[PDB]
């Protein structure tokens, strides 16, 4: 059974059925395509089915370098001893590097515009081209790697390609860790959940299991509620870069041609900085660009991301809402009245009970994004617990965590504490005006912006071997 | 695992020396709670017509989406205190953490 | 292949290597037989190898009834509607039932006395014949099931075979739970660890994982330290049953012929009640009957049970001593002096360090049984933690726990509270003098003994269907 | 799993309604700590000549037994407060809880 072209329910397909009076799909014989996640132990009549993580769980920039040795080598420039990552040999963005193209059998990116013939990009992770804004971030980090390897090559002439590569990769990895834990997570969790789940780092604990939990793969999709219906692009004075400043998201998915032929990554990065994210409200959960028209250009029918999330949690055998609440030490509402109190919203509680019958069966993503957001955070108690618990394990259970004694020198850690996403943008783009830290909060130009000239670059002097 | 090293392996192997595959690529996720399948070990809830979950009919995922998630786009509330970069770093970071393979 | 007959280390064998100058196995290239436990996911290059529990984890007397349906049905007397368990059709024990014989391929029991030609017994669990004392307990519970079914049939004439079997099975499982948690576990753990790990039962909790933990399969082997080098047999006046009241254990393993042809289960049950168990001491851990001569009659050479326990823990990928101490919230000794303090025995700590080098590598069974025993208990802190944690999950996570609301009536629960192993022995054997409660402490005739006639029968009135 | 029931199943199946294989027969043990294998996923410590465990050689189980467990049988100490029945119930109970199959 071809899960993409058939609605027949047979391994490995688990198509989403269409309800009566669906707002878009009036034909109930249709379905939303769904392939079951690969089983860790195929065909077993003994093991309880589990799914696989194809990536390293560590915050180690594996989306830049790859999580398997063949790929990681192919992403590298082996033509010399500079320790660089390979760049696009057919295109540049205003004289700067693009990611190399990938070689896929059925390249989805080609389908987003037939005459442009721009394939998907090749990166450490397979999804770099899924949206141009994500592609911009991969490209930004690729450039920072090479910029770091170049400076390092000046400070340390004896260092060969392997040494430069590893040293540049080690700095980039720390950068992703610092941006994530210092600037991002506090704004996800809120101050209260941050202090509770991520207490001050002490040191590496080899008894802390660093694996991604199955539930996290669905819980962290809370980010789907932050998605705006457009890709916003702005010029160097931060105005709508015509003729298409606000492209519907359903025409940017896998649209790699837009990065290559529509102005590169600068217009996109400025759009991310100067545009508010969407706020998650209990009756404004996720936009139809992803609920109705997900990947519309690259397959027979538009998908529904929120619906895929719920079908995925069932595919993965994930427990319902109350089981996760109990796991987190949170009260488990049994009636519509109790659910209403937990949600501070009787109307939503009624809709949930009407769908599920009991809060015991609410799918984890649905229940998690339904909760009122913690003060100065963008998730409720349940997701804060799941996400905070995951990130503490990824930190404490990482032998190469940037703050672990032995990884960096005291002076190296002092230099790295000055890094920021805004500075990295200043170092690797044609943008000379960027967001004031914290970049995840700033969103209004020019009130929240500053010149790059005012931001101290990373000082690699303490990397000198002398 | 080498008695000593200088950098992360690409697969993540050997970060944890006592249990070398922990956090490494192409390994099963850890389970914080036992799985809940229709038959106890493999079939997803919603697979077999008429089979309830814990006393109640399984809601079609698309039905829950239509009833609870769907909203008029003109009602969208721009987050006054977060940039769209907040969303985008989230996706980028997720792709450093997990990718769940499926058959082609 | 055959791991029993060669020393080649190839799947599925993991033969124990012999140290130089071994006092028994003089040829240092030879080995002790060992088959790896079957993997949960055979041949996988994704999963972390795990082992399988073939039995139900619940304390449900599955060693009597079987944990698989075909076996369960084969153990039942299907020739009528009395709901009984099948009994041996070739032999009786002074007019009382014996287990039926099994039909094995390389039947080990036949080997223990070639001329007697008595095969192994068939029971709910495959190991019933491993030692006659174990066989005696299996036989005792089979009789109790039949006795119960018979009385239940008089009480409820309309009850069919299925009903009688299920009601009798339910009582037998309850008896095993009560004897275990009321009489046995307190004497294993000591009062302090009993209160900590087994607080008063409140209710069935459907979120408590009842599965046996891998480490428990090894940690519960602490019992090997309790084994005496002989099987003791006594006559009805509790005097030595001649001509041989003391049989070396190396000649009773799989010796089912001794139950059939040497006096039945009464002399064996008497020997178990009026003989002390072996005390575990730090320089008297386990006897050579099991360390040099385990299964001597049915193997090419005698096996070493303590050594097998350690090889098994490695086969199972179990963490070392300190990781388990950490798991249990116990201090982790890092030096010989620190281990000396934890064990209250610097001499033993020194010996462990000469063998293992670091306390991080001490095998769980070895470290576990090395710890000084808790007050009025027979395990140290580490084993108390592992064992206590396991039994709490088996109790709290069992929907059929005897005290769980809806399993038995209040009046049935009152009646079940009066059961005891001494009474069960009185009801199903020719023994008329049994130990005073607690049977597990009482060990000296006649001091610790009383007449069966002073002990009331289990009152089944409340099982009468009105 | 039936909506209601009055007796345990033989396999233990359906004891736990939400995850019906928990405590049931012929299922993998639960792990309270991640496994520790030579290669991280399958080979036991002591399998490969020269592979140390955490910086130290793997001690032969038989050597540990000989040097630490062995003791003079006439030194055996009778437990004044426990009967041999205490030993026997432990083995009987063990046989209610777990049996780890091996190939024949
Ligand atoms: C029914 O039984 C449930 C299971 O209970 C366990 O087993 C029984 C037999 C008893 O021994 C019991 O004592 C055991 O807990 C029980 O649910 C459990 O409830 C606890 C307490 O709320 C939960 O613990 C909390 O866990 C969350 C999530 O993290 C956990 O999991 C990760 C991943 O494995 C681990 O790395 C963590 O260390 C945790 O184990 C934690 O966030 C939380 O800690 C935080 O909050 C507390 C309170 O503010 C602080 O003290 C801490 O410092 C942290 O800030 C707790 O550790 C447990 O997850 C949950 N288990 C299950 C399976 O759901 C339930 O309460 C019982 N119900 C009744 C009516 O008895
Ligand atoms: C290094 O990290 C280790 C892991 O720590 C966890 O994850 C990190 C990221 C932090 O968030 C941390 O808070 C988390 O705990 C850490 O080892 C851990 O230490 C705790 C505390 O000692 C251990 O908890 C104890 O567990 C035992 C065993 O039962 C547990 O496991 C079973 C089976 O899975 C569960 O059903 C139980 O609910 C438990 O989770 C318990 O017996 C014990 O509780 C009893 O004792 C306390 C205190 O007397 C009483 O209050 C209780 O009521 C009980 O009577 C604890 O719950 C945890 O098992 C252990 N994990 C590991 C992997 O070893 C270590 O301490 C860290 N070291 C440093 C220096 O940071
Ligand atoms: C441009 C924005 C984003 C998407 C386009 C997008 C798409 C998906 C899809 C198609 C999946 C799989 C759905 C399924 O189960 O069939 C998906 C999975 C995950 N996401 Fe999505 N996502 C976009 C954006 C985000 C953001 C902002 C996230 C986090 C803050 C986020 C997270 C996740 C996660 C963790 C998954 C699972 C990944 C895995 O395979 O393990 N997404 N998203
Ligand atoms: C008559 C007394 C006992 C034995 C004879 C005996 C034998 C064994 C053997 C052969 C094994 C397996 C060794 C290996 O790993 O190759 C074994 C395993 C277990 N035991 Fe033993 N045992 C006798 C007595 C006891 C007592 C008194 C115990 C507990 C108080 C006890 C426990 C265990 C346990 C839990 C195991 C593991 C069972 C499994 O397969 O999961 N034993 N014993
Ligand atoms: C490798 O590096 C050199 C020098 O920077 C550059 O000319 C070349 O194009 C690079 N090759 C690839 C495939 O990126
Ligand atoms: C497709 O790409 C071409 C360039 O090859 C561009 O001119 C055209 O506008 C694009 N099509 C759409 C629909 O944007
Ligand atoms: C079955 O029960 C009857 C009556 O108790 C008995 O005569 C017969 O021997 C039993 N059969 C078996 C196999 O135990
Ligand atoms: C073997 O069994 C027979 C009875 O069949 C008995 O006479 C003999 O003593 C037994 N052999 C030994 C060595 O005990
Ligand atoms: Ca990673
Ligand atoms: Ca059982
Ligand atoms: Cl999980
Ligand atoms: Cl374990």
């Amino acid at each position: 059974v071809n899960c993409e072209t058939s609605c027949v329910q047979q391994p490995p397909c688990f198509p989403l059925k269409i309800p009566p009076n669906d707002p878009r799909i009036k034909n109930q014989a249709d379905c939303i395509p769904f392939f079951r996640s690969c089983p860790a132990c195929p065909g077993s009549n003994i093991t309880i089915r589990n799914q696989i993580n194809a990536l390293t769980s560590f915050v180690d920039a594996s989306m830049v370098y790859g999580s398997e040795e063949p790929l990681a080598r192919n992403l590298r420039n082996m033509s010399n001893q500079l320790g660089l990552l390979a760049v696009n040999q057919r295109f540049q963005d205003n004289g700067r590097a693009l990611l190399p193209f990938d070689n896929l059998h059925d390249d989805p990116c080609l389908l987003t515009n037939r005459s442009a013939r721009i394939p998907c990009f090749l990166a450490g992770d397979t999804r770099s081209s899924e949206m141009p804004e994500l592609t911009s971030m991969h490209t930004l980090l690729l450039r920072e790697h090479n910029r770091l390897a170049t400076e390092l090559k000046s400070l340390n002439p004896r260092w060969d390609g392997e040494r430069l590569y590893q040293e540049a990769r080690k700095i980039v990895g720390a950068m992703v860790q610092i941006i994530t834990y210092r600037d991002y997570l506090p704004l996800v969790l809120g101050p209260t959940a941050m202090r509770k789940y991520l207490p001050t780092y002490r040191s590496y604990n080899d008894s802390v299991d660093p694996r991604i939990a199955n539930v996290f793969t669905n819980a962290f999709r809370y980010g789907h509620t932050l998605i705006q219906p457009f890709m916003f692009r702005l010029d160097n004075r931060y105005q709508p870069m015509e003729p298409n400043p606000r492209v519907p998201l359903s025409r940017v998915f896998f649209a790699s041609w837009r990065v290559v032929l529509e102005g590169g990554i600068d217009p996109i990065l400025r759009g991310l900085m100067a545009t508010p994210a969407k706020l998650n409200r209990q009756n404004q959960i996720a936009v139809d660009e992803i609920r109705e028209r997900l990947f519309e250009q690259v397959m027979r029918i538009g998908l529904d991301l929120p619906a895929l999330n719920m079908q995925r949690s069932r595919d993965h055998g994930l427990p319902g809402y109350n089981a996760w609440r109990r796991f987190c030490g949170l009260p488990q509402p049994e009636t519509v009245g109790q659910l209403g109190t937990v949600l501070r919203n009787l109307k939503l509680a009624r809709k949930l009970m009407e769908q599920y019958g009991t809060p015991n069966n609410i799918d984890i993503w649905m229940g998690g994004v339904s909760e009122p957001l913690k003060r100065k955070g963008r998730v409720g108690p349940l997701l804060a617990c799941i996400i905070g618990t995951q990130f503490r394990k990824l930190r404490d259970g990482d032998r190469f965590w940037w703050e672990n004694e032995g990884v960096f020198s005291m002076q190296q850690r002092q230099a790295l504490a000055q890094i920021s996403l805004p500075r990295i943008i200043c170092d690797n783009t044609g943008i000379t005006t960027v967001s004031k830290n914290n970049i995840f909060m700033s969103n209004s130009y020019p009130r929240d912006f500053v010149n790059c000239s005012t931001l101290p670059a990373l000082n690699l002097a303490s990397w000198r071997e002398a | 695992c080498p008695e000593q090293d200088k950098y992360r392996t690409i697969t993540g192997m050997c970060n944890n020396r006592r249990s070398p595959t922990l956090g490494a690529s192409n390994r099963a996720f850890v389970r914080w709670l036992p799985a809940e399948y229709e038959d106890g070990f493999s079939l997803p809830y919603g697979w077999t017509p008429g089979v309830k979950r814990n006393g109640f009919p399984v809601a079609l995922a698309r039905a829950v989406s239509n009833e609870i998630v769907r909203f008029p786009t003109d009602q969208l509330t721009p987050d006054q205190e977060r940039s769209l970069m907040f969303m985008q770093w989230g996706q980028l970071l997720d792709h450093d953490l997990d990718f769940t393979p499926e058959p082609a």
